């Protein structure tokens, strides 16, 4: 189910050339079914891909 | 370090605040403005102390030299090309704020004139 | 239409002020929310010197130590 | 919920285990603090939002690509919260026509 | 970036070479926290909000003139750091009005 | 060195009309900055309390 | 001098009466004290609303 | 005298209903929030605060008393102790009550 | 309303900084109870090896 | 009222403490900050934004019941301050 | 207490229709409060933080 959903999610990406990996979007669908507030999924990724950035 | 050094050998600038300033001598009669701007803080209930820009005193003459032929000023501030005065700010320590005002309010009217008599300069 | 959109034109003009009205006062809150954690840990820092050691103690410790090595090379 | 964190953390950064440490005591802590929900159980405006995106990026085209593929999401059934990843996505949305702030060994700033 | 940032302390205060450590201390800081500007790259965009600034100053001519000027900027050298260096000025401005209060007595408060 | 110079003494004249008040050589470092990547919004708020810590101490 | 004061007190007094308030007129002797020697006008208003609350719980 | 540190204290000491010591608690309290910076909503032009003012009084259903109110702020202008009407203006109106 | 976060925020700092204050203080021992923990120790090891 | 704090603390979380006096406190520290109320002793606009929010979940039907619901606490005239309680039942909206 | 839970039984009912889980003994709780004249908006972060933080945790 998460993966078939992946691969929907990952051409949107894609399209708004925004990157983001499939691995993220997968944790995502698991953080979802345990309940998270919409604000709170995107604000702890767009600070881990900065992070990302940054390390590097 | 060369900042420092221009700091020194130079005098402390007052046309922007980033130097640090006197507006002390050992005569009685020459720090008559903390003396006057203190009575004035105690008697009046009512003292409003201003943002004073600290000269630099006696210096206020090559303000007059300047001023009086050459070029337009804007270490004070002029109104218009016909109009010169002096902004309310300016204290020489060995006066008062009022007392000052008054001797460099008859060289700017006389600096209005040389100053609009230029602008009738034609090259 | 010309006028649903004159009116469309005139909100906009309207609303971007506003937008800067309100970034200045979150702007003004960031340099609120940094500036006192620091204020904090100078105050904490200097507290947490004092009573955590004496340096001075510490110093007198070695100081023995010298005056008890110096002792034994004067015999 | 933590395991998931973790996961996020290790995986895309690489594994420091103690240099993807930042990550990690500020994802528990931002999702631990209570708010009440924005931009929830509203999917209609969010689908519109992501139109006026495309609008803008000047690819209309990508505009009713994405409409099919929404709908493809709706039969599966599976994804509680589909608002959520698509608020994700539009955040870091970003135009052809320049990049947001690179740089690294920002600590020296 | 150490070395600019001190030296950005050192010369605004006009003086103090290793006295305006506690200063620095704090805009490392500052510059180490993240932030989403609204409105992020794209040169049109700033450009026309300078304008609107320099009319509620009630200062036309100038708005005219740094269009000129604006113009002239691109031509004498090209970044993808334009845009942040003008938004940079932007917010930085400072309004003519007003006196900016006393700071000859409120130090002591 | 040429190209640099000229790009600044553009962005001087713009800072004198739009009321920065900041000083030539601060602002070069400002530029520097820029383009080896900082935010703009975090830059001008600690310009602000340097500024304000400056007019305090000299009074 | 004291006739003068009085009045500068007396006008804005009976504005602050029309407008509703609860400082007396010793405070408000105060707060023009203050708004001559600098002090932004939120700080003040914000410092005497914590300040009015506080007593309330107390008293 | 007059030192802002003596007169935030004599406003402090009647307002709390306590002793001159006993409400230094609050003094410390009350000198942080003043030397943290804020900035006004209306930051230019002497006018846009006094007619905020008027409005108010409508507002309040008391149309009358802002007529009274323009009429006292003649006089204000015309005494001239004062170089910062705005500040003290702008605070009476957020102290504002029924 | 942001007024109102602002200054809560400052209060809160304030209060919780001087109850900080204090508890660092307990654990840590002030200056008073170093110099007693020595006079302690002298006594306690002059019974046991100067008597 | 420190009482009637801490009776409120216990019960939301499950009756009967186990642990829940760092709760108690974290309450005590909320209460201590004061907050602003945005209109006072205007019991009516409260009800009328809870339905306007209502229309706004698009649960119009709620809307309509809640109505009859606040007529009656209106007619039995009981005293701790309408305003209070209803501001309440506005934020949980 | 008669007439407490009366008024409580009313606010349980709104409680209903926002769709929120309240215990009887907090809406009972919540009437002495505003009578003592607490501030509805600390009363309001109370409920609303300690009731989502019972939900999550279970």
């Amino acid at each position: 189910a998460v993966r078939e959903t992946m691969d929907v999610l990952l051409e949107i990406s894609r399209l708004l050339n925004t990157g983001l990996d499939m691995e993220t979007l997968s944790i995502c669908v698991r953080l979802c079914e345990q309940g998270i507030n919409p604000e709170a999924l995107s604000s702890v990724i767009k600070e881990l891909r900065r992070a990302s950035d940054t390390l590097k | 370090d060369a900042r420092s050094w221009l700091e020194q050998h130079i005098v402390h600038q007052y046309w922007t605040s980033r130097a640090p300033r006197f507006s002390h001598s050992s005569h009685l009669h020459s720090n008559l403005s903390a003396i006057w701007d203190q009575h004035l803080y105690t008697t009046d209930p009512l003292y409003t102390p201003d943002d004073k820009t600290i000269v630099t005193e006696t210096q206020v003459i090559r303000e007059t030299l300047w001023l009086l032929s050459g070029v337009k000023k804007l270490l004070i501030f002029q109104l218009n090309d016909g109009k010169v005065n002096v902004r309310n700010d300016i204290i020489v320590t060995h006066m008062t704020q009022n007392c000052l005002r008054s001797v460099l309010e008859q060289i700017a009217a006389y600096g209005q004139v040389v100053f609009r008599l230029q602008k009738f300069i034609d090259e | 239409a010309i006028q649903i959109n004159f009116i469309k034109n005139m909100i906009e003009e309207t609303l971007d002020d506003f937008r800067e009205a309100c970034h200045r006062d979150i702007v003004n809150l960031q340099v609120e929310m940094i500036k006192q954690f620091h204020i904090q840990s100078s105050e904490i820092q200097m507290l947490l010197e004092r009573y955590s050691l004496n340096e001075s103690l510490v110093s007198e410790i070695e100081k023995l130590r010298e005056e008890n090595k110096r002792l034994r090379a004067n015999f | 919920p933590n395991v998931l964190l973790q996961n996020l953390c290790c995986r895309i950064l690489g594994k420091g285990e103690a240099d993807v440490a930042q990550q990690f005591q500020y994802a528990v802590r931002v999702i631990g603090s209570n708010f009440a929900p924005t931009v929830e159980r509203d999917e209609f405006l969010v689908t519109e939002k992501i139109k006026k995106e495309f609008v803008r990026q000047r690819r209309e085209a990508d505009g009713a690509l994405f409409s099919e593929l929404h709908r493809k999401l709706q039969s599966q059934g599976v994804l509680k919260n589909r608002w959520s990843i698509l608020y994700l996505l539009l955040s870091l949305s970003e135009d052809p026509r320049k990049q947001p702030n690179k740089t690294s060994s920002f600590a020296a700033l």
